């Protein structure tokens, strides 16, 4: 399972490496470009940009991207909500970083659909 | 021809003399009384070179100039054979100021440029740099003096009149100003600390408004004292200000051509010498 | 009554002697001491909280010596783990830390620093929620950790800036303990969720399908799978400034790191000690890792040393940075158990009796020390040194006036004889 797993992620890379690499061309913030390397599944540069961007806490927290870990997933939800329920202002794409700690996010609220 | 040197340094054995010029030449002798037979020159800055000073020889035989161009060149002597080692030029405007650390703080150098920056460079175990910069001052800085001690610091003096005294934290990883002084209406041309490890310490503050205050701190914790050297301006506006190791006597270099000598005398006060 | 303290040492000795397993006096020596340590301490002569600190210390002497000698003594050998290159890390690291006895000894150590660590009280009045105040003023547009590295740490508001210390500071007290579960609880229950997640990354990755071996400590998979890079997230996260000074200790612990200036000048003998031990296992695990291709080179991000300390350097350096802990003569005898040159320094003391008489425990120490050793390891202490030992001891029995317990140390030579 997790071979098949592994190669149909990496396909799926191939396949949407492009567009990806195109916005990330384009954009003009850096945690969106993060997020975006989070898009081709690469979790080392995500966390390298954040490093470099001086965002270092979310950098420590990308490196549980694809560790399953659902004591990270019911806290990265818990953080959600919370700024859900008052939080004057959250970066757009910090808080959806935190929807993909979250382990589910579509199917969610604060959903990236 | 050597109309216009800028600045002059000997070594620690005092047998190797390095002039700097305005036609960006560094040229080394290697003096005898009344023969300093010229032995080098140096070509490598893209401006007047504003000062040299060598390093302590425990490091070998090294010479960080900095020179208008921006950027801080350090030399070494390498079997008779001068060579640029490193360069050090994250300052945006013409570098003034260059002058090493005691030797028991490493091969710490401290560079102060017009971008009002003074930077630390250490010289780590590949040689290569290690910098640390802090702003410094406004409008710019004309000169940055070490302090000896046995807790590290430094003055600075600047272009907005003001005289800083920097000081290490473990905490901040950078120098962390401690202690500001005002007493200047013109731009704060060199700034000096005494090296004399008696009871109290001096600084004296040459200025552009022709006047020399001199910082006397009690101890640790009572704050400077304000110290108008004498209270007439000089005939010229002053440039350097250097204390003596073995004394406390203090050389004002005036742009009236004569260097005069000032010394502390009972009274606290000071008084010519010459 | 206090000067009763021989019997206690003496009365663990006769029970000894008399069942005729011999770590249990060792065990009881220990609690001897510590049992002294609380008497001195409670209410007191200001005379007596020093010795009551070298009471305290007796203990942690004891407790050292039985940790170090069960380990090495009850070594009974136990079967060989044959991994895969498939396994994960998670066994690689428990491989290594089963054949590798001079490392496990370094883990016994921490250990047991870690146990007489100090920790402040839980701080108290904690607030409601993170960084509420910077929040409430207005300016914070991310509320995420990262948002005043972004941008200018005039983002956030004073007090915030003050309880984050105090935060980090309880935490990393709490990391050095060994505390890592009560940092886990403090991390979520404070609202410092994102910090949490960071102290999860601390463990390598198992998976108890694929990791056979240890299919019975697990049911599910844990622990995080590129952990060199976690590893340099973790230390460059250290090295960035405008991060509380504590926390970015905690990073540097994590990294297997020496934690930065303005919290390294606080820490003591034990605590120095423990931060470099910590290095060197740090870096002999991802070494071990490298040396079997269970790294990938994708994660080596940043330079880490790699260059691992010994056991003896790294003592002989704490030492020089702390020469009056260093020298204190139960804490030479805590090095001396660590290295093993224990007998050693036995014969050493010994020769120090022919500025040992003027400091009490010691003599005392010595003496007991070395019949637990010939007891649990017959050989151990030279025929002659015990000789030494005990006729110096017993000589003090005699001024203390305590005639009574004598046969009891008698038990070890024909010398004996001659009493």
């Amino acid at each position: 399972k997790k071979e098949r797993h592994c190669r149909l992620t990496s396909w799926i890379v191939s396949q949407i490496g492009p567009e990806i690499e195109e916005k990330i061309r384009n954009s003009s913030n850096e945690i969106e470009q993060i997020f975006l390397y989070l898009l081709l599944n690469d979790v080392v540069r995500a966390s390298k940009l954040a490093i470099e961007s001086k965002n270092g806490h979310l950098s420590v927290l990308i490196s549980y991207l694809g560790s399953n870990d659902p004591r990270i997933r019911d806290l990265a939800e818990l953080q959600l909500q919370k700024w859900s329920t008052g939080g004057c202002s959250i970066d757009k794409n910090i808080s959806k970083i935190y929807k993909l700690l979250s382990g589910s996010p579509f199917e969610g609220l604060f959903s990236l659909k | 021809h050597n109309e216009l040197i800028h600045d002059a340094v000997l070594d620690y054995y005092g047998k190797r003399l390095a002039t700097c010029s305005s036609d960006k030449t560094i040229k080394i002798f290697e003096v005898e009384g009344e023969t300093h037979k010229l032995i080098d020159t140096l070509t490598g800055h893209e401006g007047p070179v504003w000062r040299v000073d060598w390093a302590h020889p425990k490091f070998g035989t090294i010479l960080a100039s900095c020179s208008y161009d921006g950027k801080v060149l350090i030399w070494k002597e390498e079997n008779g054979r001068w060579s640029q080692i490193a360069v050090h030029a994250v300052h945006s405007a013409s570098v003034n100021s260059v002058q090493w650390a005691p030797h028991e703080y490493g091969p710490l150098l401290l560079v102060a440029s017009s971008d009002g920056k003074v930077s630390v460079v250490e010289f780590k175990e590949n040689g290569t740099t290690s910098p640390i910069i802090i702003d410094a001052h406004a409008i710019g800085v004309n000169s940055a003096s070490w302090a000896p001690a046995t807790s590290r610091k430094f003055v600075t003096g600047g272009a907005d009149n003001l005289v800083k005294i920097w000081k290490y934290n473990s905490d901040a990883q950078t120098y962390v100003l401690e202690s500001t002084l005002e007493g200047h209406s013109d731009w704060v041309r060199d700034v000096a600390w005494s090296p004399t490890v008696l009871l109290r310490s001096y600084l004296a503050s040459v200025s552009q408004d022709r006047t020399c205050i001199i910082w006397t701190q009690d101890n640790e914790q009572g704050p400077w004292k304000k110290t108008l050297l004498k209270e007439e301006k000089f005939p010229d506006v002053l440039w350097r200000a250097s204390w003596s190791l073995s004394g406390n006597v203090l050389a004002l270099s005036g742009g009236d051509n004569k260097v005069t000598l000032w010394k502390e005398n009972l009274e606290g006060k000071w008084e010519p010498a010459g | 009554y206090q000067t009763e303290r021989f019997t206690k040492f003496s009365d663990t000795l006769k029970e000894f002697k008399i069942e005729q397993d011999p770590f249990n006096i060792i065990r009881e020596f220990r609690s001897a001491a510590g049992q002294l340590a609380l008497d001195l301490a409670n209410s007191g002569d200001e005379s007596n909280v020093i010795s009551s600190k070298d009471w305290e210390l007796e203990a942690r002497f004891w407790h050292l010596v039985e940790l170090l000698l069960v380990f090495r003594n009850a070594d009974l050998d136990l079967d060989e783990m044959e991994l895969h290159p498939y396994n994960s890390r998670g066994l690689f690291e428990k491989k290594l830390m089963q054949d590798n006895k001079q490392l496990y000894q370094i883990w016994i150590v921490m250990v047991w620093l870690k146990e007489n660590t100090y920790v402040m009280e839980r701080p108290k009045n904690v607030p409601t929620s993170k960084w509420l105040n910077s929040i409430t003023s207005g300016g914070l547009k991310s509320c995420d950790l990262d948002f005043p590295l972004r941008e200018n740490t005039n983002v956030l508001d004073v007090k915030d800036k003050e309880e984050d210390h105090i935060f980090f500071k309880y935490i990393y007290e709490l990391i050095l303990a060994g505390a890592i579960d009560e940092a886990l609880e403090e991390a979520k229950l404070s609202d410092n969720i994102s910090i949490c997640m960071i102290l999860c990354g601390i463990q390598e990755y198992l998976n108890p399908v694929i990791d056979t071996q240890i299919a019975n400590e697990f049911n599910t998979q844990q622990g995080i799978k590129k952990h060199s890079l976690w590893r340099r997230t973790v230390y460059s996260l250290s090295q960035q400034a405008g991060l509380d000074p504590y926390e970015r200790a905690i990073y540097s612990y994590l990294s297997g790191a020496i934690p930065n200036q303005e919290v390294l000048q606080y820490s003591d003998w034990e605590s120095d000690l423990h931060i470099h031990l910590n290095q060197i296992l740090q870096t002999e695990i991802e070494n071990y890792l490298l040396e079997n291709n269970q790294v990938g080179t994708d994660e080596l991000i940043l330079p880490l040393p790699s260059h691992a300390l010994t056991v003896q350097e790294v003592l002989n350096r704490v030492a020089s940075r702390h020469p009056s802990e260093s020298e204190h003569p139960i804490r030479v005898l805590m090095a001396s158990v660590i290295l093993d040159s224990l007998p050693s320094v036995i014969h050493s003391s010994v020769e120090m009796l022919l500025d040992i008489i003027d400091k009490p425990y010691l003599l005392r120490i010595v003496t007991h020390l070395a019949i637990c050793l010939d007891i649990i390891n017959p050989g151990s202490v030279e025929e002659v040194d015990k000789s030494k030992l005990i006729t110096t001891y017993i000589s003090l029995l005699k001024l203390q006036g305590l005639y009574e317990n004598i046969p009891i140390y008698a038990t070890f030579l024909n010398e004996s004889d001659c009493l």
